[PDB]
């Protein structure tokens, strides 16, 4: 009877499980064009389509995003990925999957240090196709 | 290697690094891994001009030489059971630095087919 | 590394010079004084790492004066700008300035007396302890260039 | 003889009731063009339309708008709806009630969570015609 | 899952090699001896999630010196400068080094005496107990293509 | 709605299991105690509106472990241990489980003897009273549409 | 098993290891154009290439930078140069090595200073290559 | 062996010392065009120039800038300066000295004054040469 | 030997004394076109002219600007005005009087009040002219 | 089958020119315009077109790096000599299905830049052409 918590949050990335990750985002936003219809005054829209954005944070504990996209990328040929994130609070109602594909990735970070500060990474991504799984 | 532009263009490479080896690190630069990735970079940039200039093709590598390194290890009767591979790459070996590079060229035309049909 | 022992004999020095009343470094010492003495002591020391191997420190210095006999305040307030004299902007400790960031002082009563307290912040950067062993240099380089 | 709080309000969609909400909004934001006319200093405006805009936020307790609106918007045919808002402080002077209506949403949220936070959804929208019931 | 016990005996050690005066646990001890001990003790604990399965913590240490005998202010001041040296940027706790992330220190006056206090902060990430079920490998898939 | 007592005995129950020394629940008690009593009490509840017929709770659980024999704070340091372990991240109550947000520890001296104070936080939504009146079904529905 | 931390950072710039380094960072910036296809709903992309950016913050113990690029810099010839990265955290996993080439700065810091306060420079640059040495 | 401290900073500004000075900045900023080179990923630029950039903020004392440049500006004939700073840490490793051509200021504040409020000035300017003296 | 303090400001507006004045500011904004020469790599500027800009704020009192301006504005005749500024902190070194002239005012302010908040006015204007008189 | 990174990118370009391959080539153009001519046909409301011939029209950009142009043609076009150039342009995408390489013939250029510069300007260098024939390498 709980509202879902992140802290139950999983991530699978590319059929690996991310064991580190600290929090994960997935949207889809609709493409409207305004229409005028002649006699009214209230102004509607039209539905033209949708573009996928989303970020993965994670904490720096191996070069996962090099191994997965550094050297392919500087010989021009751009990979794309699936993700499978599961939110399963024990207090919550029940289990949400949901699977991301045709995934890829906006930049590349190599090295990204300050002293005294613990290394996170943010890797916004782009996606076009989704499934749902156990949806609540 | 039965041709002579082949070993010749080798043979000019090898020696064209050798100057560049010998003027700056031999005798003044201590032997520490820091030392060896600062001169494997300067290989390997040294390499992507010549990738440039179509000397020779592309996609070539500089990296430790790992096999002479771990015969060296033995011969100075360090064991190298359960010893990491990273952990072998950089331990210590005392003045001696072993390096690996892997480049590719192409002959010239010698032999040409034509057929023609009437 | 700056040692504080050597911070503090230096500040004592210079008060021994410029103050002919005594100074004392234990609370015990003060009590037993007839009159007019003086106290020193390091409040706070903060530390902090700034590079791999460097730190920056933070040091505020206390000293007080505590008038014994009566009808002594005066004496408290001319103290005071003989003090504002003494530290300006930075100390010499072991071939070393170091800088002088901010100055308080404040007047309040103690038990049943008044006593002057004047405090200023030292800030400098120190380096760290370290081993490195030592390497010899590269006299052989083999390079096999394959293919 | 209080102002209305917002603790005491109600939203009906699609003819569901929506337990959890945590704020409502809804707002007509007119065009108007400026007219210069000849000997007069201030500047006047006619008025030519409005835009309706709103947006509803709630906790991230069930797959409420995936089931709305998910499974259509893939295969290019929007839906509309009506909500019903309902505000009714019992130290206040009288309930309102108004209808929204023509009601399209601007994106969907797949998943969002971060370790240690309570989920909650934000989903703005746009509307065309309103009712006026029990008006105050 | 690292015990702060082991973390309390490695701090204990250091000190006993590094010292000759005794080193204290509880407050009875300190009591009942005579002249210069030393008083360890953990002063806080603050535990986060940070992941499903890791905590964060920040772990808070105090190290006190109490002079017993008169005019021992000296050597507070001499002990603080060795127990600086000790403590650099990590310490080694069962095969693990804990990196220090700061460094507090003052000399206030407790009931009629002046002690040093000296205090650093550990921080570093632990994983919590969970039980997982076995489940044995896929030897059979039966899937069924309709129409 | 869920009861405090309930959680209370919860956490009684776990800790008689899990420990041999008594646990009480007054100061009374724990004054009689010959040595080496557990105090246990609810600190804070702060309640929070968040929809119109439910409230967010936060509440803040004390668990004190008192060592009245001389020479038991090496024991204090192991209970810590043996603490951390039982409760990670949530606990289960009347058929709920309930998240705990943060641990927080400290040892400080009450009076004069130092103590170990165990504390952490839970969070949870719960629903709160009310009385709806009951309607019967439309049966009948009367529209008359005029001109 | 800790996250790595910056306090173990080096730095290698010019072939000259930079005793007083604060944070250094680089990123890879994807260029990404949009296409629409026929038929399909959702937005898709086309990877065209990237640009490489970053930059170091050093505190003001030396004229480093105004010998390596002042006298050139007003001549008309622009010099690029190469840096190393390590971070090595004794309690994490592993080292990471990465050298960024072909850098060019985006300016020059001649004089920065306030009463009170300890000098810093930060300096923004753009490169184009980069290798990888003992990935993790 | 610290970082040197602003607190020892000096200027001079057309051959006159600036007793009050609270701090002083200048920095060159270069231009760079895109390049895109066939065959290769990674984006270039090439290097066409810079500009000079500085400001100064002094406490209202004086009205130096007054006498500076007022006169002259409303007659159309502006003026040009030459500027020397100077820092000189105790503490520090060395002096470093840098002269600042060709400077033309950007504004001037004939007044500003706020009840409760010392007055201070800021003034930026643009240059285009500069020299070397006792860099470290 | 201190810094001008705002608290001893005088302000005179149209021959008339300002007893309620906040805070006084009036600004010289030059115009500067970007010159590039052959030959010379650092970018120079050309003088082109200047803007006047400042403000007055002062607590209401009276209405001085509804009767300055507010029924010559209507019929579309713009009034000019003249202000003298004087500094004259009793601590500082001398004593500051500078008159800007043709000055326009941006707007007019009918009604500005709030529960709760004593009500203060603030006037942005443009000048074109200004004389020094007593100049440190 | 349709994709997205199936497009072609023009980074992936290459040219040669007499046989010698230029590195600076930003763009590269060659095109084909049909001669067509109206005829109405008696009986019948749309008009037709009959095809006649056509013209081969193209253009070289490239980045102000050496005096190719000049090389090539300066001192023979004074004399009265026109010369004639083929070209080879290939593109070959890597995440595309394969290469277009062509080889355009009877090349003969409309003009010659001497010089043309502006200060805080990077050079460039336009060279519009026809051509007549052409050949096809390894289409998709």
């Amino acid at each position: 009877r709980n509202v879902m918590s992140g802290t139950w949050g999983e991530l699978w990335l590319d059929g690996n499980k991310v064991a580190e990750v600290k929090k994960f985002q997935a949207k889809m936003e609709f493409t409207k064009e305004d229409i005028i219809i002649a006699g009214q005054m209230g102004t509607d829209t039209k539905y033209m389509g949708y573009k996928g954005k989303g970020s993965i944070t994670l904490y720096h504990v191996s070069s996962r995003m090099h191994k997965l996209i550094g050297e392919k990328i500087k010989r021009g040929s751009e990979p794309r990925f699936v993700a499978i994130s599961k939110l399963n609070d024990p207090d919550s109602y029940g289990a949400e999957r949901i699977a991301v594909k045709n995934i890829a990735f906006d930049d590349l970070t190599l090295a990204d240090w300050e002293v005294g500060v613990k290394g996170e990474i943010e890797a916004p991504f782009t996606f076009t196709e989704y499934d749902f799984l156990d949806i609540i | 290697f039965q041709k002579i532009k082949i070993v010749d263009t080798l043979d000019i490479i090898h020696s064209d690094i050798r100057k560049v080896i010998i003027d700056d690190y031999i005798g003044k630069v201590t032997n520490s891994y820091d030392n060896k990735c600062l001169l494997i970079v300067a290989i390997k940039s040294y390499l992507e001009e010549l990738e440039k200039s179509a000397l020779i093709e592309s996609d070539s590598t500089v990296e430790i030489d790992f096999e002479a390194q771990k015969s060296y290890l033995k011969s100075k009767g360090v064991d190298l059971s359960y010893m990491t591979l990273q952990e072998i790459k950089e331990a210590n070996t005392g003045s001696k630095v072993f390096l690996k590079a892997k480049i590719k060229v192409l002959d010239a035309m010698e032999d040409i087919d034509l057929s023609i049909e009437i | 590394m700056l040692k504080y022992k050597e911070i503090l004999e230096t500040i004592i020095e210079i008060l021994k010079k410029n103050f002919t009343e005594s100074i004392f470094i234990d609370d015990e010492s003060v009590q037993g004084s007839e009159g007019s003495c003086f106290f020193v002591s390091i409040l706070s020391v903060i530390c902090t790492p700034v590079m791999l191997n460097t730190n920056n420190k933070d040091i505020v210095i206390s000293i007080k004066y505590l008038p014994k006999p009566q009808s002594k305040s005066i004496r408290m307030y001319e103290i005071s700008d003989e003090l504002n004299k003494l530290f300006n902007r930075n100390i010499k400790v072991t071939d070393r300035k170091l800088n002088i960031t901010k100055l308080e002082q404040s007047i309040k009563k103690e038990e049943s007396i008044y006593v002057l307290n004047f405090t200023f912040t030292l800030n400098y950067l120190d380096s760290v302890y370290e081993e490195d062993v030592v390497y010899e240099n590269m006299k052989e380089i083999n390079l096999n260039l394959g293919e």
